[PDB]
């Protein structure tokens, strides 16, 4: 069975800049064909037989390769490309798919505002931090939950994170202090 | 113009049997294949098979062969999936698309919209759910609701049905270890404005059919 | 029918387009 190890996973780019994404095949197969899905939609179709757009892809999109090598590079990104680019092959049977690429946009490097809310479970809030990358820890009297993390914003390119600690209504009248401490990437320091 | 229309959305017991539809408008599906995939959450995507819906030509994937089951109606251009003994593995979306092989050239033109299918045992549970001087932060004060332990996914949260749009953040759920899911959805009013103008979170759960309208009072 | 939906079997159908 030939699958399709697909690289780089995960990766940055903003616009004007060019990005090159591979999908190498443990065989030698003869031609790559290349689906972009964007979140909650169908993967739209992308490059067919190794370099040929579809209907609505844009010129700047170019894919080439010969055997396993195989990518799909851009000549200036843009703004309505971050999404997932998986590849697919049609030389051998079963059919397979890679992992997909997701593409993300470099946004300037900010610290998120750190929100707190207690039960009358306590949710902690992060709102609009870039990069991605983020550390919650709770601490419930100075002692040591299920994370939550949306998309890129259309309108910023930044993400926000939601904690979510449960506890029960006994263990919540216990204690005293309920913290919530955030280790962000800028900020060379933590907060709560 | 041309559409694949798929069936709804579906939630079914631990080893019981579903079946998914496609119907393919603005084409004859005998000029074509007809190729299922399924998508696991938050990864990638699986090619089932396929069928030639003008004679016998079925094929699937080996590792996914006894589990599909692929059939097609030649009059009413409508391709149909089975599938049996559903397990959590199983819990995935499925699509619907076509390929005209080499006169087509192979790629996967059109796609249909996708189907979301479930597998459990806890079903039709509706949703439960829940401003300080810690919630604000430099004249801008942060404020929610959180719908917990509700099934199936997923529930429409929006606030004063139009109002407060910016600012907005509906998190997508997660699945807790007791079998139920919960999420958050906060909101960022200013500084006294969040006694004064009224917020209430529109929680809808259409599966157990469980509109709850929450009012956000100030602390 | 495998010839008409592989990568491989489709050089070999471009050579039938141009001779016939």
């Amino acid at each position: 069975q030939i699958v399709l190890t697909q690289s780089p996973a995960v990766m940055s780019a903003s616009p004007g800049e060019r990005v090159t994404m591979t999908c190498s095949a443990s065989s030698s197969v003869s031609y790559m064909y290349w689906y972009q899905q964007k979140p909650r939609s169908s993967p739209k179709p992308w490059i067919y037989l190794t370099s040929n757009l579809a209907s609505g892809v844009p010129a700047r999109f170019s894919g080439s390769g010969s055997g396993t090598s195989y990518s799909l590079t851009i000549s200036s990104m843009e703004a309505e490309d971050a999404a997932t680019y998986y590849c697919q092959q049609w030389s051998s049977i079963p059919l397979t798919f890679g992992a997909g690429t997701k593409l993300e946009l470099k946004r300037t490097v900010a610290a998120p505002s750190v929100f707190i809310f207690p039960p009358s479970s306590v949710v902690c809030l992060l709102n609009n931090f870039y990069p991605r990358e983020a550390k919650v820890q709770w601490k419930v009297d100075n002692a040591l939950s299920q994370e939550s993390v949306t998309e890129q914003d259309s309108k910023d390119s930044t993400y926000s994170l939601s904690s979510t600690l449960t506890l029960s209504k006994a263990d919540y009248e216990k204690h005293k202090v309920y913290a919530c401490e955030v280790t962000h990437q800028g900020l060379s320091s933590p907060v709560t | 113009e041309v559409q694949l229309q798929q069936s709804g959305a579906e939630l079914v017991k631990p080893g019981a049997s579903v079946k998914l539809s496609c119907t393919a408008s603005g084409f004859n599906i005998k000029d074509t294949y007809m190729h299922w995939v399924k998508q696991r959450p938050e990864q990638g995507l699986e090619w089932i098979g396929r069928i030639d819906p003008a004679n016998g030509n079925t094929k699937y994937d080996p590792k996914f062969q006894g589990k599909a089951t692929i059939t097609a109606d030649t009059s009413s251009n409508t391709a149909y999936l089975q599938l049996s003994s559903l397990t959590s593995e199983d819990t995935a979306v499925y699509f619907c698309t076509r390929s005209r092989g080499y006169f087509g050239n192979y790629y996967f033109d059109y796609w249909g919209q996708g189907t979301t299918l479930t597998v459990s045992s806890a079903s039709t549970k509706g949703p439960s759910v829940f401003p300080s001087s810690k919630s604000t932060s430099g004249g801008t004060a942060a404020l929610g609701c959180l719908v917990k332990d509700y099934f199936p996914e997923p529930v429409t949260v929006s606030w004063n049905s139009g109002a407060l749009t910016s600012g907005v953040h509906t998190f997508p759920a997660v699945l807790q270890s007791s079998g139920l899911y919960s999420l958050s959805s906060v909101v960022t009013v200013p500084s006294s404005s969040l006694g004064t103008q009224t917020y209430i979170c529109n929680v809808n759960h259409k599966p157990s059919n469980t509109k709850v309208d929450k009012r956000v009072e100030p602390k | 029918k495998d010839l008409l939906e592989l990568d491989k079997w489709a050089s070999l159908w471009n050579w039938f387009d141009i001779t016939n």
